[PDB]
């Protein structure tokens, strides 16, 4: 299936948490590779971009088959500053909307395991325009599991709406590299 | 009553009050100019709106309103 | 472990705060490496620690833990209270120096633990060092960003610096700036009122600070309103606003403060000056021409030393003109920008519509006159 997807990464100040081995730091960076691996593993003519969520709420690759060029500039990342979130999904929908590939299904999957504090009501209105808008989000969180979960799973809900299954949330509790729940995730599971 | 380009350079503005200095826009003069196959390719385009046979002075009071 | 053994018998052995105790203990079993940082900042910042090393145990202890991974800035001003408490200023001094070597990083913690250091050897009390410190720190600074939150110590040190010293312009300068960076609420009652005295005087006294509308319409400038201190803003206005009548009437009252007592001569001086330049900005652009009679009145002085007021006025270049002492008269042709309330601001709206119909006229006549030719 042909799919462009970006990958919202949190690098806050947190990112240096030593919850999963080693650092979360590490622990992102071996999600992304496996996550672009899988992407990569799919359609080829998929392509994947990354986008960091910080005070500058920055876009370091836009989209592009090659994984190389991601995985470097990932590494070539860290943690300062705190998370919008807000500007993040926005400016990763405006990237999937300034796609080569219009026939590209549309993709956001956001790893935002941090204290997310944006009100509630602006978070369902992004997702009602998300989702209006044709783009399916698939969110991933780690260390706080109770601070934002309840936010996240509202929000995914609210882009559900009754069948938009599109949407997805998983959320895990602290432990190894975050690489098995990845793996053995409905996400992935699906590809 | 204006050329259709407006030039900025950002610089650093150190201001006299105390406040934080900041990245701001600063004009610089910019203008419209042609090479030569440029000034021939745009003459033929306007070879029947611009206007030639105004004379020096007619052009130069033209200039002053 | 030693850190486990030391954080359960402090827990109850250690004084006070079992809670917060209980929350480290907690973080730093569940490996978290976040929220540790900020719980120390709050039970750095409270109570109780001043009078004792127990926060020199605590922060020893802590960073034999955990030194390496946390928020260099943070790490930075936890190291900075630490050096509040203790003293015996050598072994603090070196503390810092390992402090820099141990967070070498993005400038703000470097450039905050110099700051540290220079205020740490200034308060000792040789002063070239600190000098030299001072312009390292700055040019580091210069290479930041902006806003940062990290620029408020070291305008602070600079502005201690320079008072320390006597140089009234550069204090005022970096004060002020300090003033900018800092937000007016966080800033306790007294220190702002402390604050803006500070640099009221510092204006008075500065060599080339000429200008004061700015002062009086800065924040800052405020707590001394309803105020004894109130006594500087008065003067202030009277200053600013070339007055050297009320600067005599309110002698008796600056002339208390021991700065403001061996500066008179400078402060008539300057009061003078800035009533030339008020006399010429309050005179038209047309009958701009000053005699020597009218200067001597206005600023007390006599024509035999207007003469020198004048030339001295010129050379800071606060005014432009030449002077002709066989009719003694002062040409003037420009004064230096002003600060103008919103009644000015309107006459130089009514001047600048006349100025546009006058060039709407000609636009128009012009255009009449030539319209066969014109193209």
């Amino acid at each position: 299936v042909l799919e462009s997807t970006m990958v919202c990464v949190d690098n806050s100040e947190y990112m240096r948490n030593g919850d999963f081995l080693p650092t979360r730091l590490q622990a992102q960076q071996d999600a992304v590779n496996i996550v672009c691996h899988s992407k990569t593993r799919s359609n080829p003519e998929n392509n994947v971009g990354l986008i960091t969520l910080a005070n500058d709420c920055e876009v370091l690759t836009t989209l592009t088959p090659d994984t190389g060029r991601i995985l470097s500039k990932l590494h070539t990342v860290q943690p300062k500053g705190k998370i919008t979130f807000c500007t993040g999904i926005r400016v990763a929908h405006l990237a999937l909307k300034h796609r080569q590939g219009k026939n590209h299904k549309m993709r956001i999957i956001a790893f935002v395991g941090s204290p997310v504090e944006d009100n509630e009501k602006d978070l369902v209105k992004l997702a009602k325009r998300l989702k209006k808008e044709k783009v399916n989000v698939d969110i991933i969180n780690f260390g706080e599991e109770e601070v934002n979960t309840e936010k996240l799973t509202a929000f995914v809900n609210t882009l559900n709406g009754k069948d938009g299954t599109g949407s997805h949330l998983v959320t895990v509790p602290p432990g190894p590299s975050l690489a098995d729940a990845l793996i053995s995730s409905p996400i992935l599971a699906g590809e | 009553l204006g050329l259709p380009t407006e030039a900025y350079i950002s610089v650093e503005e150190v201001h006299d009050d105390g406040t934080p200095t900041s990245k701001t826009f600063e004009h610089v003069t910019s203008e419209i100019g042609a090479e030569e196959a440029e000034e021939v390719g745009v003459e033929h385009l306007l070879r029947d709106i611009k206007d030639t046979t105004v004379g020096t002075l007619s052009q130069r009071i033209t200039n002053q309103v | 472990k030693d850190v486990p053994g030391f954080l359960q018998q402090s827990q109850n052995s250690g004084p006070g705060q079992p809670a917060v105790w209980h929350r480290l203990e907690e973080l730093y079993t569940k490996k978290l490496w976040h929220q540790l940082t900020l719980q120390v900042l709050d039970f750095v910042q409270d109570p109780c620690f001043a009078q004792g090393d127990g926060l020199i145990k605590l922060y020893e202890n802590f960073i034999s833990e955990f030194e390496h991974r946390v928020n260099p800035l943070s790490l930075v001003e936890i190291i900075l209270h630490v050096v509040r408490q203790m003293t015996d200023p050598n072994v603090a001094l070196t503390f810092l120096e390992k402090t820099r070597e141990k967070v070498k990083s993005s400038d703000e913690a470097v450039i905050l633990c110099k700051t540290a250091i220079g205020a740490l050897k200034l308060n000792i009390g040789d002063l070239q060092v600190t000098k030299e410190t001072i312009e390292d720190v700055e040019e580091m600074l210069n290479n930041l960003p902006g806003v940062t939150s990290v620029h408020s110590r070291f305008y602070d040190l600079s502005s201690k610096y320079y008072q320390t010293i006597g140089n009234h312009a550069s204090y005022y300068k970096d004060a002020l700036r300090f003033l900018g960076c800092v937000d007016i609420k966080d800033l306790p009652v007294s220190e702002q009122q402390e604050r803006a005295f500070t640099l009221g005087l510092a204006g008075l006294l500065g060599e080339g600070v000429f200008n004061f509308g700015e002062l009086l319409m800065h924040p800052v400038l405020e707590s001394l309103r309803n105020t004894d201190r109130q006594w500087l803003i008065d003067t202030l206005y009277a200053f600013n606003s070339g007055n050297v009548e009320r600067f005599q009437t309110l002698k008796t009252a600056w002339g208390q403060q021991p700065d403001l007592a061996a500066n008179e001569a400078q402060l008539l001086r300057k009061i003078q000056l800035l009533c030339l330049m008020e006399m010429t900005f309050t005179r038209p652009a047309n009958h701009r021409q000053l005699t020597f009679e009218e200067i001597a009145k206005s600023a007390k002085i006599t024509v035999n030393e207007v003469e020198l007021l004048v030339m001295k006025a010129l050379s800071v270049g606060l005014v432009k003109g030449s002077i002709d002492e066989v009719d003694k008269r002062v040409h003037m042709t420009w004064v230096q920008p002003r600060v103008l309330d919103l009644q000015q601001i309107k006459g130089m709206k009514d001047r600048l519509e006349f100025w546009c119909t006058d060039v709407k006229s000609m636009e128009m006549l012009v255009e009449h006159q030539a319209h066969d030719i014109l193209t």
